[PDB]
């Protein structure tokens, strides 16, 4: 979550 | 009618582009520079997270702008860009968008703040002077830039009490001041709403923020947070009238020809103005001085035009110990 996850 | 006593023409003397936020075209960064770490407790509709800036390993705050209509996204972004660099104003680092959902997000510097409910109970006299002075710097700055914050309250004043850093945050309600414009009165938290908002007077200005600041000063020096603790917006005005008195309230309404909601006729009653010294008691005495009361009396006035400006407040004797140490 932006950059994974 | 009514006009700001200071900074009235700031926006008129700038370019249309400065204040015409509906025309602002945000510039989107790379959402992938940021990795969310934890959700922060900011309120019932907020989506705010601590995140890592993977490019410099910096901790940042990400605010996902979901509940808002697009014009208010542009307003907040443009205001933060206009205030970039300002004293004690939270620093906007980036504006990014999810590529798929298109949800925008604002990226801010991270402040290691102390929760106000725990902080305010340990402040000393000098600490209150210091942080109020720092907050005034932020308000003088934004007002000088033609902007009213409109949501000054403890939750929006982040204090890192170890580094003695203060930031005024959450510019989502802020607006540009234009002479003679009528503004939405549904701004501010109930306890920090100025009388102008409670009686539906729309031609307000930067002085709204000075009411809110006075409410914070009173709450700090008297150890009574919030100071005016109403149960709804109508009772909020009653709580104020029980301190400031009703005669000055009716005088204010008469002077500005204010249309008074008739349900106030039933509830306001008749109240004398109380002297500020009467709110001193054994557990706040070490925070209260005659200079503090003299300042407070010049901030918590019904008549928004008679309140001190941020700069006038900074010149008050209450702040002499702070100014002297900043030398
Ligand atoms: O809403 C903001 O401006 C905000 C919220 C938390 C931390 N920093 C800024
Ligand atoms: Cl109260």
């Amino acid at each position: 979550a932006x950059m994974v996850p | 009618g009514s006009r700001a006593r200071v900074y009235a023409e700031v926006n008129s003397l700038r370019s249309r582009e400065y204040w015409d936020y509906e025309a602002h075209v945000p510039s989107w960064g790379n959402q992938d520079d940021y990795q969310l770490v934890r959700k922060l407790g900011r309120g019932k509709y907020s989506e705010v997270f601590e995140a890592i800036n993977i490019t410099n390993n910096e901790r940042v705050v990400v605010k996902i702008l979901k509940p808002v209509k697009k014009k208010k996204i542009k307003r907040e972004v443009k205001i933060l860009e206009n205030l970039r660099g300002g004293t004690n104003i939270i620093k906007l680092i980036d504006t990014v968008k999810d590529p798929v959902s298109k949800t925008p997000a604002l990226v801010f510097e991270y402040i290691n703040n102390t929760d106000f409910k725990q902080l305010y109970q340990i402040l000393t006299d000098f600490d209150i002077r210091f942080y109020m002075y720092e907050l005034l710097k932020a308000l003088d700055y934004c007002h000088s830039k033609g902007i009213m914050h409109r949501d000054v309250k403890p939750h929006n004043v982040m204090i890192d009490h170890q580094q003695k850093k203060l930031r005024l945050i959450d510019w989502g309600l802020a607006e540009f001041y234009h002479p003679a414009q009528e503004y939405n009165v549904r701004v501010a938290s109930r306890y920090f709403k100025g009388p102008e908002l409670l009686v539906d007077y729309q031609m307000y200005d930067y002085s709204l923020d000075m009411w809110s600041l006075g409410c914070m000063l009173a709450s700090m020096i008297f150890r009574r947070e919030p100071f005016f603790h109403g149960q709804d917006n109508y009772d909020q005005l009653v709580r104020i009238a029980k301190v400031l008195g009703t005669e000055e309230l009716y005088g204010y309404l008469k002077k500005y020809h204010i249309d008074l909601d008739p349900h106030f006729n039933d509830i306001l009653g008749q109240h004398s103005r109380k002297r500020w010294e009467n709110f001193i008691h054994s557990e706040n005495r070490h925070l209260v001085s005659p200079e503090a009361l003299d300042l407070l009396d010049k901030l918590l006035r019904y008549d928004h035009q008679q309140r001190l400006t941020a700069k006038e407040a900074m010149e008050h004797p209450y702040f002499y110990p702070v100014v002297k140490e900043q030398s």
